[PDB]
């Protein structure tokens, strides 16, 4: 702003060398925006223009975080961060804290806008290089370098933390037990409260920042409630499992028999305690498809066991913080996305899933682009760490899209797969 | 001469130093025919003289291939080029003219040796000494070090581009109406202002550019609508591809079917339909670079309507910012699909083709948003915006598949049209199975080696069936089974299979496919009334499947 700070060097990794990712192109509607966002940080000295003497570059998308209020700059800083928050995941990392995902409540709200304040190291700078395209590249990008740490940038928090955690201790001291984590851009406040008291004791800590210099855009609606007052608040303990759903009714067919011997020869790997020989055998004969069958022996008992250690959740399943994440998210049914969370296959973390409206968008490429956010979110606060999504989408469709209905400050990473075979009907 | 210009500071690579290559004591002929050049230049700033104490050098050459007035000094700086850090590569995306604008008055004004008036470094000027030999161990040799940027340095076209934009931006900022766009060597100037009130202007942007060493000339120039730039044809007003001509012989080698092969996607820019599929079928083989290939039937017949097409010319449509912009989608039957961008029904933005150059097996309705896509990823990139589709297929049949493919995709509005072939589906498989329909507890397995197989079935109605197979694989029997049942049922079928293979297939429900099998277990399909399949894995599921499993 207008006090100096004594910068905090930054080394990208020996070897490595910064980001020289190309600039997605986007539609005027988002440049005219960056373009005027960018103009805006200009003049405050947020961050200059370079040179041909800057060969680095990293992406930059323009999205909606409040409803449609106006445009905000997305930096898609997930190389320079490969390249340096990964090396500065330890140098200043902001560690993480197991039980936040327990809170009665966990409100979000974000700070981005504090790192905005403490100057970057001038070495550094050059690789924060992101470019403002234009339509049709009919004009050399508008190129820009940051002079403070800006925001996707996984490392603005870590140099940030030290001065967070000295604005966000008077009010440690009040409200005990609440827990504060500060992953990137958003600090995640969680408490054991009924709501209305919990919400205050937001309220209560955005003041507090707010007193102190961060802001917090945090206003979530304005004395008015029409059917649409959100304001981030999850709820880790509704966190659960189990809708592998056995069909049930009275009366099964070769048929019905016939996708049941599969579903459960299916979880054989993630379950390698489940028998379906004696139910396989109800099959063995060549019968029509709409008959009925009968029950049998072990079999009977069989579809009683083998539905019991689909109750008890697979063991062997541990975070490990060596490995990545993964998040599968499949197409379900209308509305329905179901999803999983493994590191390793068939060792499932979680197991959700996800619905929103038809009339109202009903749109594939926008649940999905949520179903992450929100899937994303369980891990931050699960694990405080976004994973990597098979998505089972065209790489170019999503290409397109997600930074529409993208409300998050953070790009998770993500690959596109082919075909989920057997699995859309199980879970 | 030089400029007062701000320098880019330019650094090496890390480490490394300035490059020390030598001069092979050349032509004493050229030799002063280098030091009359060096001369007019040391005078003209552009370079100058250094006593011989911590400098490197570049090899000096001095040439003239020509048949011309004169000789030109080239110094390579390969060794250099290898030392000095890298630019922010800019030429890297290209415009593409199918999103330009109409404009009036096109100008294009030469700067070619302009880069010799932008400043270089002078900090980064040592390493750009070179040495120009004497007579014979006559003198140490005239020793100069370049002020500019030199015609080989890698930092150059950048450098220099950079440089030029910046100057440029005042002048850019009190015409805010006229534009400026630069190529390598060529600025354009185009505007609105009649060609006269334009000339005025580039004549004060040549004033403009004089003002910092920058010069222009105007003789043996440039302005020649049509103007050939990346390979295209640019008028005023319409825009085209460069004179396309493709070669005919009556013997094909990879080396000529390619380019011809390319050369064809080129022209698809703009031009109506053409296909490619058939014809670089062939090059898709291994690395012969003039294997001799013979044009296959197809082939033939392809290039040949490349050529009814490719014949007669075509013209291409600027964007107007202020009309939506549509696009259509034709489909030509192998997975060959082709579009064309218009604002107005008459002319052209841009056109272009679309072929599922992807795996084994897929779809016209997965193909037409594959094609549905390819589009409007361009338009974003050209036009800045989505365009409006209009496509060869029903509400009906899209929504119905999207809502039962597992794959999630997203369609922007598209309003219908009846211009068959129609992209419909042809056909759908029971999502229950039909009672009282004859159930083909069917399979087929094969030896891997012996490549002998056999696939049959057997029906709860106790009727059986195992044809032979000679030169087959496992899948290709998992199918034949499947046809095979298919074939001996009635208008009413319930298939079981063990294979997932033929499943996950069958049940992407395939109109065509690079299969002889699986397009006839097609039309099988396409035939039935009631069709239902199932899986039973194979072993395990020896239940019902047991029986059929055995026989083969
Ligand atoms: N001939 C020609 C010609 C055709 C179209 C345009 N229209 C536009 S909007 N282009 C420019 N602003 C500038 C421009 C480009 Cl992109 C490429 C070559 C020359 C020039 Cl001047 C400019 C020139
Ligand atoms: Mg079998």
């Amino acid at each position: 702003p207008i006090s100096p700070i004594e910068t905090v060097p930054v080394k990208l990794k020996p070897g490595m060398d910064g980001p020289k990712v190309k600039q997605w192109p986007l539609t005027e509607e988002k440049i005219k925006a960056l373009v005027e966002i960018c103009t805006e940080m200009e003049k405050e000295g947020k961050i200059s223009k370079i040179g041909p003497e800057n060969p680095y570059n990293t992406p930059v998308f323009a999205i909606k975080k409040k409803d449609s209020t106006k445009w905000r700059k997305l930096v898609d800083f997930r190389e320079l961060n490969k390249r340096t928050q990964d090396f500065w995941e330890v140098q200043l990392g902001i560690p993480h804290p197991a039980g936040l995902k327990k809170k009665k409540s966990v409100t979000v709200l974000d700070v981005g806008d504090a790192y905005f304040s403490v100057p970057l190291d001038e070495d550094f700078r050059k690789y924060t290089a992101f470019t403002i395209p234009s339509i049709n590249n009919e004009t050399p990008g508008i190129r820009y370098q940051y002079n403070v740490l800006p925001q996707g940038w996984k490392g603005s928090p870590a140099i940030f933390q030290s001065s967070m955690t000295k604005i966000l201790e008077p009010f440690k001291k009040q409200n005990p037990d609440i827990v504060i984590y500060q992953y990137m851009d958003d600090l995640y406040v969680g408490s054991d409260l009924e709501i209305g008291q919990h919400r205050t004791k937001i309220e209560e800590l955005r003041q507090h920042l707010l007193r102190w210099g961060l802001t917090t855009p945090d206003k979530k609606h304005q004395k008015e409630p029409p059917f649409l007052w959100m304001g981030y608040e999850l709820h880790p303990d509704k966190w659960t499992v189990q809708p592998i759903v056995l069909p049930e009714k009275d009366s099964w067919t070769v048929n019905d028999i016939q996708k049941l011997v599969g579903k459960l020869n299916w979880a054989s790997q993630i379950y390698p305690g489940i028998k379906v020989r004696q139910l396989s055998k109800l099959l063995r004969g060549t019968k029509a498809l709409t008959e009925v069958i009968p029950l049998t022996e072990e079999a009977e008992l069989e579809l009683a066991e083998n539905r019991e250690i689909l109750k008890e959740p697979v063991h062997g399943v541990y975070y490990d913080p060596s490995k990545d994440l993964i998040a599968e998210i499949q197409k379900q049914g209308q509305g329905q996305w179901t999803y999983q969370i493994y590191q390793e296959p068939f060792k499932n973390l979680k197991t959700g899933k996800y619905a929103r409206m038809r009339g109202a968008h009903t749109n594939d490429v926008k649940q999905l682009t949520e179903a992450v956010q929100k899937i994303t979110t369980e891990s931050i606060v699960i694990w405080g760490k976004t994973p990597k999504f098979k998505l089972p989408i065209q790489k170019e469709t999503w290409e397109t899209w997600w930074t529409e209905y993208w409300q998050a400050t953070w790009i998770p990473e993500w690959e596109f797969v082919n075909t989920p075979p057997l699995v859309k009907l199980w879970y | 001469p030089i400029s007062p210009i701000e320098t880019v500071p330019v650094k090496l690579k890390p480490g490394m130093d300035g490059p020390k290559v030598k001069q092979w004591p050349l032509t004493e002929e050229k030799i002063k025919a280098l030091v009359e050049i060096c001369t007019e230049m040391e005078k003209e700033g552009k370079i100058s003289k250094i006593g011989p104490e911590n400098p490197y050098n570049t090899p000096v050459f001095a040439i003239k291939k020509k048949d011309s007035t004169k000789w030109r000094k080239l110094v390579d700086f390969r060794e250099l080029n290898k030392r000095t850090q890298d630019f922010w590569e800019v030429q890297l995306g290209i415009p593409h003219p199918a999103g330009l604008k109409k404009k009036k008055s096109v100008t294009v004004l030469d700067v070619g040796d302009a880069y010799f008036s932008v400043p270089l470094d002078e900090d980064f000027r040592k390493y750009t000494a070179f040495t120009i030999p004497s007579i014979n161990n006559e003198t140490p040799g005239i020793r100069y070090q370049y002020n500019v940027l030199p015609q080989g340095w890698k930092g150059s076209p950048a450098i220099f581009q950079s440089s030029m934009t910046k100057i440029l931006e005042p002048f850019k900022k009190q015409n805010p109406d006229i534009v400026i766009y630069q190529y390598m060597d060529d600025l354009y100037v185009g505007s609105d202002l009649e060609i006269g009130q334009h000339r005025t202007k580039i004549e004060e942007l040549r004033q403009h550019l004089l003002r910092w060493g920058l010069t222009t000339p105007d003789k043996k120039h440039q302005k020649e609508p049509p103007f050939l730039w990346m390979g295209y044809e640019l008028h005023p007003d319409k825009w085209t591809v460069q004179p396309i001509v493709l070669p005919e012989k009556d013997s094909w080698t990879v080396n000529d079917i390619q380019k011809l092969v390319g050369k064809l996607n080129w022209a698809s820019q703009i031009y109506p339909g053409i296909k490619v599929r058939q014809l670089s079928k062939l090059l898709r083989g291994t690395k012969a670079l003039t294997e001799v290939i013979p044009l296959t039937e197809e082939a033939e017949l392809e290039l040949a309507e490349n050529r009814e097409i490719l014949k007669e010319p075509v013209h291409g449509v600027y964007y107007d910012p202020s009309k939506d912009l549509i696009a259509e989608i034709q489909k030509q039957g192998q997975g060959q699909w082709t579009y064309q961008i218009y604002q107005e029904p008459f002319k052209n933005l841009k056109t272009g083709k679309y072929a599922r150059m992807r795996g084994a097996h897929t779809n016209d309705v997965k193909q037409l948003t594959e094609a549905v896509q390819k589009i409007t990823t361009e338009s974003i990139v050209i036009w800045g915006k989505t365009p409006k589709f209009k496509l060869p297929i029903q509400k009906e049949t899209w929504e119905t598949w999207w809502t039962e493919y597992w794959q999630a995709t997203w369609i922007p509005e598209w309003e219908f049209v009846n211009t068959p072939p129609l992209v419909k589906l042809w056909y759908q498989l029971e999502k229950e199975p039909i009672v009282g329909a004859e159930t083909f507890y069917v399979d087929g397995a094969a030896n891997r080696e012996t490549k002998l197989g056999k696939a049959g079935y057997v029906t709860n109605k106790g009727r059986q069936k195992v044809v032979p197979l000679t030169n087959t694989t496992n899948q290709k029997t998992e199918l034949q089974a499947i046809y095979l049942a298919l074939q001996d049922s009635g208008l009413e079928v319930n298939i079981v299979t063990d294979s997932q293979y033929a499943l996950g297939i069958i049940q992407a429900q395939p109109d065509k496919s690079e299969s002889e099998l699986v397009n006839q277990i097609i039309e099988q399909l396409i035939k039935k009334e009631k069709v239902y399949l199932a899986w039973v894995p194979a072993h395990k599921g020896i239940g019902g499947n047991e029986q059929v499993d055995k026989l083969v």
